[PDB]
Protein backbone atom coordinates (compact mmCIF):
# COMPACT_ATOMS: atom_id res chain seq x y z
CA UNK A 1 0.00 0.00 0.00
CA UNK A 2 1.20 3.58 -0.54
CA UNK A 3 -0.30 4.24 2.54
CA UNK A 4 2.67 3.57 5.41
CA UNK A 5 3.18 5.67 8.15
CA UNK A 6 5.92 7.17 7.22
CA UNK A 7 8.41 9.66 7.40
CA UNK A 8 6.07 12.43 9.08
CA UNK A 9 3.47 10.49 10.92
CA UNK A 10 1.76 13.04 13.91
CA UNK A 11 0.40 11.98 17.32
CA UNK A 12 -2.61 13.42 18.23
CA UNK A 13 -1.02 15.83 20.53
CA UNK A 14 1.04 16.99 17.65
CA UNK A 15 -1.70 17.36 15.91
CA UNK A 16 -3.59 19.73 17.88
CA UNK A 17 -0.49 22.03 18.39
CA UNK A 18 -0.15 21.46 14.15
CA UNK A 19 -3.93 22.80 13.75
CA UNK A 20 -3.38 25.50 16.31
CA UNK A 21 -0.11 26.63 15.11
CA UNK A 22 -1.83 26.70 10.84
CA UNK A 23 -5.55 27.94 12.19
CA UNK A 24 -8.49 27.67 9.07
CA UNK A 25 -6.35 29.61 6.57
CA UNK A 26 -3.17 27.83 7.05
CA UNK A 27 -4.86 24.83 6.34
CA UNK A 28 -6.87 26.07 3.60
CA UNK A 29 -3.42 26.83 1.88
CA UNK A 30 -2.36 23.43 2.54
CA UNK A 31 -4.78 22.32 0.48
CA UNK A 32 -3.78 24.37 -2.58
CA UNK A 33 -0.58 22.92 -2.21
CA UNK A 34 -2.11 19.54 -2.59
CA UNK A 35 -3.48 20.54 -5.84
CA UNK A 36 -1.05 22.06 -7.38
CA UNK A 37 1.10 19.22 -7.38
CA UNK A 38 1.12 17.78 -10.98
CA UNK A 39 -0.78 14.59 -11.02
CA UNK A 40 1.36 11.11 -11.81
CA UNK A 41 -0.47 9.77 -14.62
CA UNK A 42 -2.37 10.15 -17.65
CA UNK A 43 -6.26 10.30 -18.67
CA UNK A 44 -6.37 8.76 -22.31
CA UNK A 45 -8.92 5.96 -21.10
CA UNK A 46 -11.04 8.38 -20.16
CA UNK A 47 -10.86 10.50 -22.82
CA UNK A 48 -11.16 8.28 -25.79
CA UNK A 49 -14.35 8.14 -28.12
CA UNK A 50 -16.52 5.48 -26.99
CA UNK A 51 -15.67 6.24 -23.27
CA UNK A 52 -16.61 10.03 -23.42
CA UNK A 53 -19.89 8.92 -22.67
CA UNK A 54 -19.20 6.97 -20.01
CA UNK A 55 -18.06 9.62 -17.81
CA UNK A 56 -20.73 11.81 -15.88
CA UNK A 57 -18.56 15.09 -15.81
CA UNK A 58 -16.41 16.78 -18.46
CA UNK A 59 -13.92 17.65 -16.23
CA UNK A 60 -13.85 14.50 -13.99
CA UNK A 61 -11.83 11.60 -16.29
CA UNK A 62 -9.87 8.83 -14.13
CA UNK A 63 -6.23 7.68 -13.95
CA UNK A 64 -5.19 5.09 -16.41
CA UNK A 65 -2.59 3.80 -14.33
CA UNK A 66 -4.94 3.03 -11.35
CA UNK A 67 -8.76 2.57 -13.46
CA UNK A 68 -10.62 -0.51 -12.79
CA UNK A 69 -10.76 -2.65 -15.81
CA UNK A 70 -14.45 -4.53 -16.91
CA UNK A 71 -13.49 -8.25 -18.37
CA UNK A 72 -16.33 -10.06 -19.33
CA UNK A 73 -18.06 -7.26 -22.12
CA UNK A 74 -18.62 -2.07 -25.57
CA UNK A 75 -15.35 -1.09 -23.59
CA UNK A 76 -13.06 -2.18 -20.53
CA UNK A 77 -13.45 1.48 -18.99
CA UNK A 78 -15.78 2.38 -16.19
CA UNK A 79 -14.83 5.66 -14.16
CA UNK A 80 -13.53 3.80 -10.71
CA UNK A 81 -10.39 3.54 -9.80
CA UNK A 82 -8.21 1.52 -7.16
CA UNK A 83 -6.96 3.05 -4.13
CA UNK A 84 -4.80 1.85 -0.89
CA UNK A 85 -5.94 2.16 2.50
CA UNK A 86 -4.23 1.85 5.80
CA UNK A 87 -1.60 -0.92 4.85
CA UNK A 88 -4.08 -2.39 2.64
CA UNK A 89 -3.66 -2.77 -1.04
CA UNK A 90 -6.97 -1.88 -2.97
CA UNK A 91 -8.99 -1.19 -0.02
CA UNK A 92 -11.47 0.72 -1.97
CA UNK A 93 -12.84 1.47 -5.40
CA UNK A 94 -13.43 4.61 -6.44
CA UNK A 95 -16.40 5.64 -8.69
CA UNK A 96 -18.67 8.26 -9.90
CA UNK A 97 -22.06 7.76 -9.62
CA UNK A 98 -23.48 5.24 -12.26
CA UNK A 99 -25.13 6.77 -15.59
CA UNK A 100 -28.12 4.69 -16.96
CA UNK A 101 -25.45 3.84 -19.74
CA UNK A 102 -22.77 2.60 -17.21
CA UNK A 103 -25.29 0.49 -15.09
CA UNK A 104 -24.37 -2.50 -16.23
CA UNK A 105 -20.85 -1.98 -16.38
CA UNK A 106 -21.11 -0.77 -12.32
CA UNK A 107 -22.26 -4.15 -11.70
CA UNK A 108 -20.00 -5.84 -13.50
CA UNK A 109 -17.19 -4.48 -12.18
CA UNK A 110 -18.79 -5.46 -8.75
CA UNK A 111 -19.20 -8.99 -9.58
CA UNK A 112 -15.83 -8.96 -11.20
CA UNK A 113 -13.94 -7.53 -7.88
CA UNK A 114 -16.18 -9.69 -5.46
CA UNK A 115 -16.94 -6.26 -4.11
CA UNK A 116 -19.50 -7.13 -0.75
CA UNK A 117 -20.16 -3.18 0.11
CA UNK A 118 -20.76 -0.60 -1.48
CA UNK A 119 -20.83 3.06 0.10
CA UNK A 120 -23.17 6.00 -1.66
CA UNK A 121 -22.50 9.64 -0.46
CA UNK A 122 -24.89 11.71 -2.21
CA UNK A 123 -28.66 11.58 -2.81
CA UNK A 124 -30.02 11.05 -6.91
CA UNK A 125 -30.47 14.74 -6.87
CA UNK A 126 -29.44 18.25 -4.97
CA UNK A 127 -30.55 21.65 -5.27
CA UNK A 128 -32.14 20.40 -8.64
CA UNK A 129 -29.63 18.68 -11.05
CA UNK A 130 -29.25 14.67 -11.64
CA UNK A 131 -26.30 13.33 -9.29
CA UNK A 132 -26.75 9.87 -9.73
CA UNK A 133 -28.90 7.36 -11.50
CA UNK A 134 -31.09 5.08 -9.65
CA UNK A 135 -28.58 1.86 -10.66
CA UNK A 136 -30.29 -0.70 -7.99
CA UNK A 137 -33.75 -2.09 -7.10
CA UNK A 138 -35.44 0.34 -4.90
CA UNK A 139 -38.08 -1.68 -3.06
CA UNK A 140 -37.74 -5.06 -1.51
CA UNK A 141 -38.99 -7.50 -3.35
CA UNK A 142 -37.77 -5.38 -6.70
CA UNK A 143 -35.34 -6.92 -9.27
CA UNK A 144 -33.10 -5.63 -12.35
CA UNK A 145 -31.07 -7.69 -14.94
CA UNK A 146 -28.12 -6.13 -16.12
CA UNK A 147 -27.39 -8.88 -18.97
CA UNK A 148 -26.30 -12.46 -16.87
CA UNK A 149 -26.42 -10.08 -13.63
CA UNK A 150 -30.15 -9.97 -11.69
CA UNK A 151 -30.03 -8.03 -8.86
CA UNK A 152 -33.14 -8.63 -6.17
CA UNK A 153 -33.41 -6.31 -3.37
CA UNK A 154 -33.91 -8.14 -0.38
CA UNK A 155 -34.49 -5.13 2.39
CA UNK A 156 -34.51 -2.06 3.46
CA UNK A 157 -33.68 -0.40 6.51
CA UNK A 158 -34.00 2.91 7.33
CA UNK A 159 -31.16 4.89 9.98
CA UNK A 160 -30.84 8.36 11.13
CA UNK A 161 -28.41 9.69 8.34
CA UNK A 162 -28.32 6.50 6.06
CA UNK A 163 -30.27 3.76 4.80
CA UNK A 164 -28.97 0.09 4.60
CA UNK A 165 -29.97 -2.40 1.29
CA UNK A 166 -29.53 -5.49 0.91
CA UNK A 167 -29.01 -6.91 -1.81
CA UNK A 168 -28.40 -10.24 -3.76
CA UNK A 169 -26.27 -10.16 -7.35
CA UNK A 170 -27.51 -13.53 -8.73
CA UNK A 171 -24.96 -14.51 -11.94
CA UNK A 172 -27.32 -16.48 -14.10
CA UNK A 173 -24.41 -17.64 -16.57
CA UNK A 174 -22.28 -19.09 -13.75
CA UNK A 175 -25.28 -20.00 -11.91
CA UNK A 176 -23.61 -17.49 -8.65
CA UNK A 177 -25.14 -15.87 -5.93
CA UNK A 178 -23.87 -13.41 -3.74
CA UNK A 179 -25.02 -10.69 -1.22
CA UNK A 180 -23.53 -7.13 -1.41
CA UNK A 181 -24.83 -4.28 1.66
CA UNK A 182 -25.37 -0.90 -0.10
CA UNK A 183 -25.31 1.94 2.23
CA UNK A 184 -26.60 5.43 1.01
CA UNK A 185 -25.59 8.23 3.39
CA UNK A 186 -27.51 10.98 2.87
CA UNK A 187 -26.96 14.31 4.79
CA UNK A 188 -23.57 15.00 2.87
CA UNK A 189 -24.01 17.57 -0.34
CA UNK A 190 -21.58 17.50 -2.88
CA UNK A 191 -19.12 20.31 -2.56
CA UNK A 192 -19.98 20.68 1.25
CA UNK A 193 -19.07 18.63 4.43
CA UNK A 194 -21.80 16.73 6.55
CA UNK A 195 -23.99 18.29 8.99
CA UNK A 196 -21.87 16.70 11.65
CA UNK A 197 -18.52 15.01 11.74
CA UNK A 198 -19.85 12.64 14.58
CA UNK A 199 -22.77 10.59 12.06
CA UNK A 200 -19.89 10.04 9.76
CA UNK A 201 -17.82 8.88 12.26
CA UNK A 202 -20.65 6.61 13.25
CA UNK A 203 -21.45 5.73 9.33
CA UNK A 204 -17.89 4.46 9.03
CA UNK A 205 -17.81 1.69 11.93
CA UNK A 206 -21.00 0.75 10.00
CA UNK A 207 -19.71 0.28 6.73
CA UNK A 208 -16.30 -1.22 8.18
CA UNK A 209 -17.96 -3.68 10.28
CA UNK A 210 -20.34 -4.94 7.81
CA UNK A 211 -16.98 -5.32 5.54
CA UNK A 212 -15.68 -7.39 8.71
CA UNK A 213 -18.80 -9.93 8.97
CA UNK A 214 -19.23 -10.21 5.16
CA UNK A 215 -15.63 -10.97 4.71
CA UNK A 216 -15.39 -13.46 7.83
CA UNK A 217 -18.89 -15.05 6.01
CA UNK A 218 -17.04 -16.04 2.75
CA UNK A 219 -9.61 -8.48 0.85
CA UNK A 220 -12.35 -7.06 -1.52
CA UNK A 221 -12.53 -3.54 -2.33
CA UNK A 222 -15.36 -1.83 -0.74
CA UNK A 223 -17.02 0.35 -3.67
CA UNK A 224 -17.16 4.50 -2.68
CA UNK A 225 -19.05 6.41 -4.25
CA UNK A 226 -20.64 10.17 -4.65
CA UNK A 227 -21.26 12.06 -8.13
CA UNK A 228 -18.10 12.29 -9.45
CA UNK A 229 -16.70 9.80 -7.07
CA UNK A 230 -13.62 12.71 -5.98
CA UNK A 231 -14.85 15.01 -3.19
CA UNK A 232 -16.73 13.16 -0.90
CA UNK A 233 -14.83 9.85 -1.97
CA UNK A 234 -11.98 11.37 -1.43
CA UNK A 235 -12.90 12.75 1.99
CA UNK A 236 -14.74 9.20 3.67
CA UNK A 237 -11.60 7.33 2.22
CA UNK A 238 -8.84 9.36 3.63
CA UNK A 239 -10.89 10.02 7.21
CA UNK A 240 -10.91 6.14 7.01
CA UNK A 241 -7.35 5.47 6.35
CA UNK A 242 -6.16 8.23 9.33
CA UNK A 243 -8.43 6.89 11.81
CA UNK A 244 -6.98 3.53 10.80
CA UNK A 245 -3.38 4.96 11.22
CA UNK A 246 -4.21 6.82 14.51
CA UNK A 247 -6.08 3.55 16.03
CA UNK A 248 -3.41 0.80 15.35
CA UNK A 249 -0.41 2.85 15.64
CA UNK A 250 -1.42 6.35 17.33
CA UNK A 251 -0.11 8.28 14.35
CA UNK A 252 -1.53 9.94 11.46
CA UNK A 253 -0.37 12.24 8.46
CA UNK A 254 -3.66 13.96 6.39
CA UNK A 255 -1.20 15.98 4.06
CA UNK A 256 0.81 12.46 3.22
CA UNK A 257 -3.04 10.21 2.99
CA UNK A 258 -4.30 12.90 0.99
CA UNK A 259 -1.70 13.02 -1.58
CA UNK A 260 -0.89 10.03 -1.98
CA UNK A 261 -4.46 9.61 -2.40
CA UNK A 262 -4.35 11.70 -5.46
CA UNK A 263 -1.66 9.71 -7.10
CA UNK A 264 -4.80 6.79 -7.49
CA UNK A 265 -7.83 8.37 -7.47
CA UNK A 266 -7.28 11.55 -9.24
CA UNK A 267 -8.74 15.02 -7.94
CA UNK A 268 -9.20 13.29 -4.58
CA UNK A 269 -11.55 16.26 -2.30
CA UNK A 270 -12.45 18.64 -4.25
CA UNK A 271 -12.58 21.37 -1.43
CA UNK A 272 -10.28 23.47 1.15
CA UNK A 273 -13.79 22.95 3.48
CA UNK A 274 -12.99 19.17 2.69
CA UNK A 275 -9.78 18.94 3.61
CA UNK A 276 -9.63 21.22 7.04
CA UNK A 277 -12.93 18.45 7.70
CA UNK A 278 -10.67 16.12 7.69
CA UNK A 279 -8.65 17.84 10.55
CA UNK A 280 -11.31 18.79 12.05
CA UNK A 281 -12.88 15.36 11.97
CA UNK A 282 -9.79 13.55 13.36
CA UNK A 283 -9.70 16.37 16.67
CA UNK A 284 -13.24 15.77 17.33
CA UNK A 285 -13.22 12.27 17.45
CA UNK A 286 -10.10 12.96 19.85
CA UNK A 287 -11.40 15.06 21.97
CA UNK A 288 -14.76 12.63 22.19
CA UNK A 289 -12.57 10.21 22.75
CA UNK A 290 -10.43 11.72 25.84
CA UNK A 291 -7.02 11.93 24.08
CA UNK A 292 -8.00 15.42 24.25
CA UNK B 1 -24.16 16.95 -15.29
CA UNK B 2 -22.13 18.24 -17.01
CA UNK B 3 -19.34 19.48 -15.42
CA UNK B 4 -18.22 18.99 -11.57
CA UNK B 5 -16.50 22.24 -10.71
Amino acid sequence: SVHVPGPHAMTIQELVDYVNARQKQGIYEEYEDIRRENPVGTFHCSMSPGNLEKNRYGDVPCLDQTRVKLTKRQTDYINASFMDGYKQKNAYIGTQGPLENTYRDFWLMVWEQKVLVIVMTTRFEEGGRRKCGQYWPLEKDSRIRFGFLTVTNLGVENMNHYKKTTLEIHNTEERQKRQVTHFQFLSWPDYGVPSSAASLIDFLRVVRNQQSLAVSNMEPPIVVHCSAGIGRTGTFCSLDICLAQLEELGTLNVFQTVSRMRTQRAFSIQTPEQYYFCYKAILEFAEKEGMV
Amino acid sequence: NLYYW
